[PDB]
């Protein structure tokens, strides 16, 4: 029986069967409740919506994301999202299939404890495992050595790996995100007179960030260019058909990843945390880490982030030492593709947690077996 | 079931999905004889005298409607 | 037992059984008293007349409308009109049938309290409910989304609804009316030398407004056209057989809905209150509100009001966004048809106020259950 | 030469000389035009009125507020109000005195650009500056640390400050207002049968809100108390001498600040946005923010809003951590008093924008110097 492979996050849920080429169910991970008094009688009013339904109705709804910063912060909505994922959206009963689940590193242990407890008790899944996102990115990109940089909604984290061994002391985690880029985009967009207050407006801001932002290769030169000229300035059509024009801001938004001081944090940008992570590695491997940098997750999709990263690391790194950035176009899904590859492997079949082992050891077993 | 099907016939923008949702709201755990198939939302199960029977919703509202216009 | 469905208003009363295709009793809602000294003996003199009787006799009578601006302003005449509705004109005893009653939104609460108290105490109706006119228009027109614009005698109001949820903050109410259009028609008619002073003359003015008025598509162009030419000018026959000729005025009368400044108010016309109501709605639904505008009640019967509304909103609304006006020919009755549909529904049978619940809670229950 | 200090807002204009103890000119900020046909000859009919004149005549006039939500939304009326402020009401030529101007934070940049352009070009003010309202409240209340909550007509905003540094990422803005409380007061007052439609009626509703509203310490207990008893119910005298009686509603009106869901927004109330603003601050300062909460602007004048805020924050904040609310009686003027203090300082004299610097850099200089 093909195991399920499910990758949760803040933002999209990605789920599918192991051995598939691409995920079968992808939908934004939202639970929505109505906030208006239902006036018509016999409508069939429904308690809450999940995924694409909550997106379509969203004008009626408060949208709440049950995972912030890779931590599940209310378990009922998350359990609703899994219920929708297995029954409604994959249409496959969990009592048949092992399941593989994905988490950001250096998370609290209770998140794994509760996630396993809900899988065994509430879905009766015959076996489960929890993988690290960064490890799976290496399977997807076809390597056994490199420093992974993976940034989605919520967590951003670097994990160096060398011939299949992690280096836990060198793992770095940061809370820059698609989400904090969105909140920055709203707060800067206010400058030109446009105010996006409600959550369903935030989804519009998110769509503006996806369609129009791009990472400036050199920041101050494009600031001067945008001050001098309209040519950089581009416009977008809100759902009601009004048009808004956004200028220098569209490059200003994704740079905060490079300069967190804009949003107000002090920890250095993803380039300097990448360099500092390499530096925490022992000196012999470092050539191979510089040779491979693997980007993952949606927040690394911006046009020109690959070249800005390569340039700014090359400026940090010793001049002889060849720096290469590996940004595959598919990289938004590569954590799922890696999970699919891993779950398909025959060697892995040894390593699932089984229901009997859970009944014997209780939900703490996950720390022992999984990582 | 028949009375909700007749209500859904007249109610505007009626459909087999909103009918099924009304079934689940009205009966799903109140009556031991009515049951929902776990893996689908377009069907329901009635425990009859002889046996359980899944009924699909997809036909129901299209088939249930009659109204004959007096001028015709 | 078939519930009664009764829709009161200033102007006509509309009543009938639920599940009927059209109302069984329709008659103008007037109570009339004689104002002349009765000379004949044994005439069969009657204390007061109601409805069609008051219309036929009207030359002898003072006519008083017991509802102005959707508020019942003397309860004795209103209770007479209900007495006439149940006993004379439907010929059905109220002790058999639930009753459904209809009100304009944002009315005073006391109007519902008194109306329920009189239904339970004075007619002993076994169950009753009070619906909003605009909501019922959506049942009648066959929709679950749209912005309703409904204008009768007395109140004009917009209520936006999106998939069966109202948006209370976006509800708009205005006191332009068939009645204030009538009083304007009298005050402008004076210009050509014709003076309609008494209430029974006002009924003639009302019949002129019904037969001859039409909404000018472009106001100043038709003003110039009527100044230039007789062709626009048309004539009518008073009950005594005199003829009167009315000119540009016949289009001048219904435009005041669009420009209340003529009667002397400042609040903008029904087009701009429709736009302002949509604008008070959150940006995601607005496409569907522009896609559906539903007209209701007699004051939207004028020829060309649909096209004048569509044009003037399209001028207000963003140019790309398809504006549609839905004016069904039946729309004078659509609040009753919607009430019939609602009362027929099986789910609604749960939702009547019952006599026991009234005896327990008192007449304040209506606020709790109905809206 | 004493600089002018001028504080604009929706609602009142407050202006005076720097170093004065209290503002010399205070008047509601309205521009009014007649809407009736002037019949008398030689009346001295005037194109439009400003300030107190528009208030006295108001029954004759359309009243338009040139600032909604702290944004100047038609520049001609605003320039009239400044003309009236300098020439008519202070009687001092602007060509003598530097001027200090006040704005809500996170406003559009164009509002500052146009406001400076009009000051230099149209009044020839020798120097000008633009201050933040919340910053000035700290000068007025005598502190260099605290979280300011300032709510007037139009904008409500929190700005945390710690030893003279702002924390831009923690700034919060909300569009609850004296004005939206007024529109809610009209829409709820309709319940008891009183309908205030026109702008000059809205000014009456505003005076009712000032005289009779009060913030319920516990909402549901006073709702039950007002349902049970007349004792809470109080009455007011309209200008024509009619009396109106208002009940539970008078406390119902200012609570919407705490529960925006009443007017229809979803963003939490001023207590929870205050707490969320503190939480966006770094963990070491938070004790000092809880130690100082400074209220400002007229919308914080309601009786019991200070105690309701202190209670509900104390319920939100960790139990040990001392919560204090600082509500000075003068706080309606404290943004002006703070501007007076700032403009009086000798160090500030360095920091004006000067006319030469404007001619060199153009009106964009304000972003560079001011904030
Ligand atoms: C006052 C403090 C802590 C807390 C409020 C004190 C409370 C008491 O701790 C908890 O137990 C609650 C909870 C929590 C949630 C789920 C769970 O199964 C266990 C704990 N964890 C949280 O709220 C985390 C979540 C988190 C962010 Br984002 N990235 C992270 C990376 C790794 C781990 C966790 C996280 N969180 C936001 C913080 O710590 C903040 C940054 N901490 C502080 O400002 C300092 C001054 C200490
Ligand atoms: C459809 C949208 C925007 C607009 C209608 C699109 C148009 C095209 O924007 C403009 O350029 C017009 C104008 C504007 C006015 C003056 C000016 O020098 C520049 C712009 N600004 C406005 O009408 C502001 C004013 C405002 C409120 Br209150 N608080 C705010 C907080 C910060 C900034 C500004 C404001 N306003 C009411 C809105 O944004 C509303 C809330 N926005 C929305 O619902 C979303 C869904 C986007
Ligand atoms: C002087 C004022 C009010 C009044 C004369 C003061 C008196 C004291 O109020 C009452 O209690 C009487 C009564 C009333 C009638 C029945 C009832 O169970 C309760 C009250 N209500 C009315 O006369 C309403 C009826 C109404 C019109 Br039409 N549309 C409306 C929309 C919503 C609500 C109600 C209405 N009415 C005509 C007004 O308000 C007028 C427009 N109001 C004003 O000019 C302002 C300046 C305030
Ligand atoms: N083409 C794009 N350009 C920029 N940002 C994107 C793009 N596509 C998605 N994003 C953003 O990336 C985040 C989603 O990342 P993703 O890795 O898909 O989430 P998850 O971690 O749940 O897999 C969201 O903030 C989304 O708005
Ligand atoms: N054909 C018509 N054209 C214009 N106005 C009409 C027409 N028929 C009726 N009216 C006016 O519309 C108002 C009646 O509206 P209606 O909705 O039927 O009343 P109610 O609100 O009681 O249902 C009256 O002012 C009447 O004069
Ligand atoms: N004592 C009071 N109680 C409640 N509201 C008040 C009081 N005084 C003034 N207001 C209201 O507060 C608003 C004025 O706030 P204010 O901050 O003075 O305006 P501005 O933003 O122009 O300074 C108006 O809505 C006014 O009606
Ligand atoms: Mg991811
Ligand atoms: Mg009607
Ligand atoms: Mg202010």
């Amino acid at each position: 029986t093909t195991a399920l492979v499910c990758d949760n996050g803040s933002g999209l849920v990605k789920a599918g069967f192991a051995g598939d080429d691409a995920p079968r169910a992808v939908f934004p991970s939202i639970v929505g409740r109505p906030r208006h008094q239902g006036v018509m009688v016999g409508m069939g009013q429904k308690d809450s919506y999940v995924g694409d339904e909550a997106q379509s109705k969203r004008g009626i709804l408060t949208l709440k994301y049950p995972i912030e910063h890779g931590i599940i912060t209310n378990w009922d909505d998350m359990e609703k999202i899994w219920h929708h994922t297995f029954y409604n959206e994959l249409r496959v009963a969990p009592e048949e299939h092992p399941t593989l689940l994905t988490e950001a590193p250096l998370n609290p242990k209770a998140n794994r404890e509760k996630m396993t407890q809900i899988m065994f008790e509430t879905f009766n899944v015959p076996a489960m495992y929890v993988a690290i996102q960064a490890v799976l990115s290496l399977y997807a990109s076809g390597r056994t050595t490199g420093i992974v940089l993976d940034s989605g909604d919520g967590v951003t984290h670097n994990v160096p790996i060398y011939e299949g061994y992690a280096l836990p002391h060198a793992i770095m985690r940061l809370d820059l995100a698609g989400r904090d880029l969105t909140d920055y985009l709203m707060k800067i967009l206010t400058e030109r007179g446009y105010s996006f207050v409600t959550t369903a407006e935030r989804e519009i801001v998110r769509d503006i960030k996806e369609k129009l932002c791009y990472v400036a290769l050199d920041f101050e030169n494009e600031m001067a260019t945008a001050a001098s000229s309209s040519s950089l300035e581009k416009s977008y059509e809100l759902p009601d058909g009004q048009v808004i024009t956004i200028g220098n801001e569209r490059f200003r938004c994704p740079e905060t990843l490079f300069q967190p001081s804009f949003i107000g944090m002090e920890s250095a940008g993803i380039h300097e945390t990448t360099y500092n992570s390499i530096m925490k590695c022992d000196i012999d491997i470092r050539k191979d880490l510089y040779a491979n940098n693997v980007m993952s997750g949606g927040t690394t999709m911006y046009p020109g982030i690959a070249d800005r990263m390569q340039k700014e690391i090359t400026a940090l790194a010793p001049s002889t030492m060849k720096i290469k950035i590996i940004a595959p176009p598919e990289r938004k899904y590569s954590v799922w593709i890696g999970g699919s590859i891993l779950a398909s492997l025959s060697t892995f079949q040894q390593m699932w947690i089984t229901k009997q082992e859970y009944d014997e050891a209780g939900p703490s077993i996950v720390h022992r077996k999984c990582f | 079931v028949l009375d909700l099907l007749d209500e859904e016939c007249k109610m505007p923008k009626g459909s087999d999905d909103t009918w099924a949702q009304k079934l689940y709201n009205t009966h799903l755990n109140k009556c031991a004889l009515f049951e929902k198939p776990r893996l689908s939302n377009k069907a329901f199960i009635i425990k009859h005298f002889a046996d359980k029977v899944e009924y699909q919703c997809e036909g129901f509202l299209e088939k249930n409607k009659d109204t004959v216009y007096e001028e015709q």
